[PDB]
This record gives structure tokens, sequence and C-alpha cells, in this order.
RNA sequence: CUGUCCCAACGUUGGGCCCGGUGAACUGUACAUUCCAGUGCGGAGUCUGGAGACACCCAGGGGGAAGCAAAGACCCUAUGG
RNA sequence: UAGGGAAACGUGAUUCAACCUGGGGCCCAUGAAAAGACGAGCAUGAUGUCCGUACCGAGAACCGACACAGGUGUCCAUGGCGGCGAAAGCCAAGGCCUGUCGGGAGCAACCAACGUUAGGGAAUUCGGCAAGUUAGUCCCGUACCUUCGGAAGAAGGGAUGC
RNA sequence: AGUCGGGUGAGAACCCCGACGGCCUAAUGGAUAAGGGUUCCUCAGCACUGCUGAUCAGCUGAGGGUUAGCCGGUCCUAAGU
RNA sequence: CGUGGAAGUCUGUUAGAGUUGGUGUCCUACAAUACCCUCUCGUGAUCUAUGUGUAGGGGUGAAAGGCCCAUCGAGUCCGGC
RNA sequence: UAUGCCAGCUGGUGGAUUGCUCGGCUCAGGCGCUGAUGAAGGACGUGCCAAGCUGCGAUAAGCUGUGGGGAGC
């Protein structure tokens, strides 16, 4: 498919939201990314 | 008011274009054109830009591969920052 | 619903 | 060390399209028994392998001469075609 | 050690199917440490990496048969599988023929042997399918 | 041809997409109308009383 | 024309069976080694009388549990659709 | 005296996809439009921004709740033998051993696919269901009927390699 | 549709090298549209996922990767909106 | 006799389309319609991609009450409730 | 005395029960419009390290003034 530039910025963003909860946020909060998404398993909008 | 140049895109492949083709790679504002990217780069580091290739990265930022004239030296411009 | 179960 | 004739008539008890594999086992079991060594310690030089697979995976010979030697600090035989 | 990565690189540098590149079994360790295309070409120059030769089916037995057949053998009823007109296209054949006949007739005319009219008369009979081959044509011409 | 699983294979057409106005993936890119907010059809926002119980 | 049949046989491959690993579901009021009879809301493993019955486990083909699965489509009824 | 090749770094021919250009035939069917190009020269210089570009494209990257035996468009239709063939079978190039659990028992009964069964030959069965028979090509030859087109590969007989 | 050697490793039937043996031939090869959306590459891993195992991976974590005056979009108009 | 090459023409697992029998395999499936063999069409009222139009008592229908996203003798969602 | 039945003991599985309340539910008083000076809502950004939430808007968890507050942040 041919993605537009906006579609891309979004796909981009979605990709970053897909990272882990930084190691330090764990210690800082004295101890889960509920928005983790697999390319195959899950499905993005658009 | 946005700025044209965000910061130097330093990575291995970025280093090569520098040590081997006198090219500097930047992360520039995605609303900026090659021409605007050229000027900015010149006025900022005081060099002569010959050509500028852009690309809209999967990081939501626009990467620009800037090639300097033979008068300027990438490795040197980069070293000062 | 069609004779033998369930044809 | 000695020269032995291994009968591979029992690989017929295995489905035909797989004789080769079974044959190759029969050999290890035979050497292991006749040399008083564990099947693990039986090294079959690739010569034997190619020998058994010569005519494809389903056409393995009914016999096969093989030269085996015995030795080392645990016991084990090395073997090859002849 | 996993040399699969290299295999992909070697296959491209040597420019051969991956299935052809050969890695010396005694130099896995080295090939392992090979990371860049350059590292590969070097191992190639060292002969550690090589490309097997690709075969081609042997047209030998074919040629022997081609001979026999050109000579007219090995073409009996028992060897024909296709229909008749399948083996030799009729229209095509008629083109071949009627053309040689018109070519012949055209020659005999310039050559003086035939008067425009004799030619005319013959040409029409040819296009009318009166002469089997050129031979049969000539034969008829000779009274 | 079953209307079930076998007819699922041809489903590769894109219709509903992230809407420019409301942000919902309800913008029908072929109709150029949002099924959610009504963008493309109505200046006002798509809203109905039946989206909740009568007394509420 | 032929294993469709008289009338079945042998064979081939994948299962089946044993071993390592992985590992569900259907179903379950309770009790439950049953069998022959009888009785009972007239179609009982459980009541009554007899008979039989040492426990546990493997494989099998499915006789019974009016087996499992589905609040009978037939039929009637409803001041139903 | 670009490039590429370790090297040689060919020449002719046949058949000829692509591509080019003609002729004929059909329609109670008539087979887009617009932008644009041409028409309308040459030199030198400048400018040519913006968006897409990874990868999969499927018996694991798509739809089907799944790493689903299903579904899903285009181009490669000119690789070799074969033969009528873009057919079978076999084999290159390329791909693969991931239609992804294995080990053991001559490996029983039973089941799935299937081979061969003497004599008989549809007696089976609602019914020849299932299976089987026939088969390619050439020659000879061909009934009733018929809307004269057909029936027709009727049927039947012969041939077949090296 | 594997087999014998061997490599790596705490651990190897299935991760890698070689040989032998095979499988795919309008496809199990090559290029792509839609669609997916980072699945691509690299390194480090095995708690999850993988019809067994795994040192392997489309899995986990971190980095990196897509460069156009002359390929597409962009322009034109089609049914039609 | 030849030429010509017509046809909702013939043979054909060319591609592609279809779906007659096995009432086979499957029937907690590979699969909420699959698998295998057999079978029909395959220059036309042909098959197919993409784009586009028709909307619910309304469409669409070479008509089977067929089809309108696993939903049809009146789709689906929410509301009346 | 194997397979095993019943009740208990120790450990587990499970998360009921009891206690607890940063949330709900309902009543009441006060108050009550925003937007082309571009609202409401949404997208995307924004942190040294930043996935979520909140805040904010390229001056991006903020900049200025006045008052309060105060030794912390
Ligand atoms: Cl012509
Ligand atoms: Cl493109
Ligand atoms: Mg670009
Ligand atoms: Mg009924
Ligand atoms: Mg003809
Ligand atoms: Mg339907
Ligand atoms: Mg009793
Ligand atoms: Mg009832
Ligand atoms: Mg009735
Ligand atoms: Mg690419
Ligand atoms: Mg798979
Ligand atoms: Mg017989
Ligand atoms: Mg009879
Ligand atoms: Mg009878
Ligand atoms: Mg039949
Ligand atoms: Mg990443
Ligand atoms: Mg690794
Ligand atoms: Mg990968
Ligand atoms: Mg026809
Ligand atoms: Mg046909
Ligand atoms: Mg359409
Ligand atoms: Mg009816
Ligand atoms: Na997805
Ligand atoms: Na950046
Ligand atoms: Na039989
Ligand atoms: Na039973
Ligand atoms: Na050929
Ligand atoms: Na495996
Ligand atoms: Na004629
Ligand atoms: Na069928
Ligand atoms: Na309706
Ligand atoms: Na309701
Ligand atoms: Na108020
Ligand atoms: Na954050």
């Amino acid at each position: 498919g041919k993605k537009s530039k906006a579609t891309k910025k979004r796909l981009a963003k979605l990709d970053n939201q897909n990272s882990r909860v930084p190691a330090w946020v764990m210690l800082k909060t004295d101890r889960r990314n509920h928005k983790r998404r697999h390319w195959r398993r899950n499905d993005t909008d658009e | 008011s946005w700025d044209v140049i965000k910061h130097p895109h330093v990575t291995e492949k970025a280093m090569n274009d520098m040590d081997f083709q006198n090219k500097l790679q930047f992360a520039v504002d995605d609303r900026a054109s090659k021409g605007e990217v050229a000027d900015a780069v010149e006025e900022q580091y005081d060099v002569t830009v010959e050509q500028v290739n852009t690309q809209n990265t999967m990081d939501g930022e626009k990467k620009a591969v800037v090639r300097l004239s033979e008068d300027d030296d990438a490795q040197e411009v980069a070293s000062r920052i | 619903x069609t004779x033998p179960f369930x044809x | 060390e000695r020269v032995v004739t291994i009968p591979l008539r029992d690989a017929r008890a295995e489905p035909n399209h797989k004789r080769a594999d079974k044959a190759m086992i029969l050999i290890r079991e035979h050497l292991a028994k006749h040399f008083s060594v564990d099947e693990d310690a039986v090294r079959l030089d690739p010569s034997i392998n190619e020998a058994a697979w010569a005519r494809g995976r389903a056409n393995t010979p009914s016999k096969i001469r093989v030269r085996a030697a015995r030795f080392e600090e645990e016991g084990e035989a090395i073997v090859e075609a002849e | 050690t996993d040399l699969s990565a290299q295999k992909r690189l070697a296959a491209d540098v040597l420019d051969v199917g991956k299935n052809r590149v050969w890695f010396n079994p005694e130099r896995q360790g080295d090939i392992a440490d090979a990371i860049t295309r350059e590292d590969v070409r070097e191992l190639v120059d060292e002969g550690a990496i090589q490309a097997k030769d690709k075969k081609g089916n042997s047209r030998g037995r074919a040629r022997e048969r081609q001979k026999k057949r050109a000579y007219g053998h090995q073409k009996g009823a028992g060897s024909r599988k296709g229909k008749a007109g399948a083996r030799q296209n009729s229209k095509e054949d008629w083109e071949s023929r009627i053309r040689a006949q018109r070519t012949k007739l055209r020659e005999l005319r310039d050559e003086g042997t035939l008067s425009s009219s004799q030619y005319r008369d013959l040409y029409d009979k040819a296009g009318g399918g009166e002469f089997d081959s050129v031979a049969d044509l000539e034969r008829y011409i000779d009274a | 041809t079953g209307a079930g699983t076998p007819s699922q294979g041809k489903k590769n057409t894109t219709t509903h997409t992230k809407c420019r106005r409301c942000g919902e993936k309800s913008y029908h890119t072929k109709k150029k109308v949002c099924s959610s907010c009504g963008f493309g059809k109505s200046a006002k926002r798509r809203d109905y009383e039946w989206q909740s119980k009568a007394g509420e």
C-alpha cells in the first residue's frame, strides 16, 4: 500500500508507544505497558 | 516559530557519509525543504552545501543528508560539536 | 429440521 | 580391529521408503554388540553412510562389509566401508 | 556458530544462488568472524568461500535422436502422438508450396522461357491448385 | 463458495479510516463521510438521543 | 469389463500398540460388580425375590445406561408471531 | 584504450516472444475522454521543490479469532528432453528439507488410502453405487434417423519398436 | 525426508558447516498490487510465543535502516462523486 | 479438387470458471462449508482485478423467496424496552 | 495389603470471610453560558533518561507581573 505522510507520522508514533516501561520508572515507583501491540496479533486503525 | 535544524544525526552509517563522501546528516523540521535545509546548514556551520537529500523517517522526523563542497570538510565541521 | 438429525 | 559383514535384512521390517535410516542404525547396533561397546561410542565414517544411501533411501543393500577398530579410555569403535 | 548470515552475503558477492556457495568446513570459525562484505570477498580470495558449478542437462542423447530423425528414422506410426495436421500445418504447407511454384514460374518468365500469357495461364492453374509440387509443375509445362 | 471463511479472503479493501475531525477510525474514505461524528455530511456533530436510555 | 457378488486371501503406505515430550474437550444428583424375574406413572444397575460376584489394570468391537448432543420441526393448545 | 570477465573476450544459420508495419472478415453489438505532444531552430547558464521508497506479498508477515490444508489481482506462457501442447513423466536455474514433534515392535486386531487375486462373471444392489474396460496416431470402413448441418471417433478391421 | 560426520553450547533429533539422499518447475522460483506496519538489519537473550526441543526465530530487549528533475504520486479526464 | 477459416461448435485438469457422483475422508475439523478422486464449461449470454452506482417494505434477482459482510418470507446497530 | 472409602492433621491451591475506604449513589445550597479575537473536540508534539496519565504548545510538566507562601524544591 502507498502511505501518505500523515499516515506515516501516525504509524511512527504507534511504533514508539510500543516500547517498554523504562527500567527506572520501576525503581522510581517502587514497582506494565497496557498498550503493547504486536504487528501480527493486534490491529492498528486506518 | 520553528527552527530548520533539530540536531546532528550521528550513527555509523551517518559517519560513513561523513568520512567518505563529505556529507553531514541532520534531523530537520519535517516542514523544511531541501533548499531551506541547505541555507540553514550553511549559515549555521559556515560551509558551502552542494546537494541535500531528504527522507521522512519512521520516527516522525525528517532526515537530511547534506553534502558539502570540496572546500569544506565534513569530519572537521562535525568535530567542533 | 430437514428429516434425519439435522439434515 | 577387524572386518565384518553386516546383514541388513532386518531393514525390510521397516517401511520401504525409509530402509536407509534403519539400515544405518542396524549397523551401529551390530558393531556395538560385536565389539562390546555402547552405541554412543560407535563412529561410522561417512563412507558407510554413502554406502547405505548409494541407491537412494529405499534401496539399501542386504549386506555390507565394514572395517572397525576398537580402543581408548572408555571403549569405542571407529568404522568405515572396505 | 551460525554462518547463515555469511551465506547470504557470499551468495551475493560471488553472485550465485545461496545453495551454491560452499564454506570450507575447517574454517567455520573464521567465516564466523567474517562480518562485512569485504571480510567475505577476502575469504573468497583465500578460497575459503567458493561457488559450486551449475550443471546443464546433457543434450547428447538428444542430438543422436535428432540425427536419426532428420535422416527420417524413429518417426513411425508408433512414435507419433499428435494428430496429422498437428505434425504439419496444412495452410502453412500450402504456403510453402504455392510460393515455390510462383517463384519458379516467375523465374522462367524473366528468363524468357515463358511468354507473359503462358505464365498467366500457368500461374492461375497453380493458384488453382493444379500442380502438386514444383516438379509436377515443370513436368506439366514440358507438354 | 461458502459465504463464510472462504469469502473472507477478498477482504482487502480500505474503507473506514482515522477521521480528520473526531479522531475515530470511522471516516469512509470512499464515501468521504464519517460514520461516527458525521464529518463530511454534517457541519454539526453526529449525535442521537437513542445513544442512551430515554430517561438519560 | 470387473473382488459388486459366490468368498474371501495375501500384500503396500499412514495410523493403531509400546517409549520420551506436549497436552485439551464432551460429560458428571448421589450411590454404583451385575444377571434372571417380578413390581412400579404400564420401558428399573438402585424397589422385591433369587442367582451371580476377590481387587486392580491393558486392548477391542459398541449390547444397555429408554447413552451424549438440541426447552419436538410432527400434533394440539395460546382470545401468540 | 566506458564497464565487466580467471580466461576467451566468436562468426554464420534456423525458428523467431518482445517491438514494428500491412491485408482480409464481422456487427439489429460500432468498440472513451481530457490533459498533453507534434506542427515550431540552435548555444551557453540556472533551476527542477513537495510526498512514497524498509520488509512480507503467503501451506508463518494479507482476510479468515491461530505460524488456519480455506480465500486473495498482475507480469515472468520462449530453460532442457518429451510430445500436438503453456499436457504427463524426468531434469536444470533458483528455492527448500518449516505442507515443522520424535523413538520402538515383521509392526497383532481394527481403520484410512491402495496393489494383486484362481474358476465364475452383476448371481451384488433401489440402481453396476465403487471399481474396471476402452484409449495416443495412421490406414480401411461406417447403420437407423435427420432440420441435409448432422448422426460419426457410429460400429467394425488392420497397423504401430529398434 | 532425511543420514553420517563435525561446529557452537550448561544443554542440540530438529541452530550452523560438509558430504550423501531427496522435495518444488505457472511454482515451494523471480518481480509486484492490495493489505500488514517495522515484521527488514545488527547485537544481546529464552520469562512469553513456536503443535516436541532450541543455543534458533516473524518471539523479548536495545540500537540501526527507506536518499530520486528523468520509478511512482503529483497533472488529465472515465463510470460517477 | 483446392483455397478460405465461420461457429453462444467440438476434444482439452492451457490459464481460468463451475460443482455431478463417491452419499468416500473430515464431522470437539486443516476448515462455522475443508480434503481427495470423479465430473462440467473453457471465443463467449465467457472469466477476472480495480474503480463506481442501486439501501431495508427498499435494492438486486435468466425467479431459488435467491442475495444485500458466517445475519434474509423483510439486513445490522442502538433506542422504544 | 495393594487399587481404595471416611474423617482429621501439616503444607498448598483458591480468594470467600472479617476489618479497612483514595470510589460510587442520593439529597441540598450556590452558581451558570462558550465560539470567526477561530470554541468545544481531536491529531501531533513537549521531559537528561519518558511507555502511560497529567500538564503544557516550537517560549511546549512551562515564560512575565502583582499579591499570598516559605526553606525547601
Ligand atoms: Cl497480405
Ligand atoms: Cl511506486
Ligand atoms: Mg524522497
Ligand atoms: Mg424444517
Ligand atoms: Mg485447413
Ligand atoms: Mg450471507
Ligand atoms: Mg437384589
Ligand atoms: Mg418443547
Ligand atoms: Mg405444522
Ligand atoms: Mg525494495
Ligand atoms: Mg506452518
Ligand atoms: Mg477373479
Ligand atoms: Mg439382481
Ligand atoms: Mg439378491
Ligand atoms: Mg462410476
Ligand atoms: Mg524499534
Ligand atoms: Mg543469534
Ligand atoms: Mg529476520
Ligand atoms: Mg464451445
Ligand atoms: Mg472443453
Ligand atoms: Mg465491482
Ligand atoms: Mg417456494
Ligand atoms: Na496487523
Ligand atoms: Na531526534
Ligand atoms: Na481388491
Ligand atoms: Na454400548
Ligand atoms: Na520443449
Ligand atoms: Na522441527
Ligand atoms: Na470451398
Ligand atoms: Na466436487
Ligand atoms: Na426491513
Ligand atoms: Na430495546
Ligand atoms: Na455555575
Ligand atoms: Na511519560
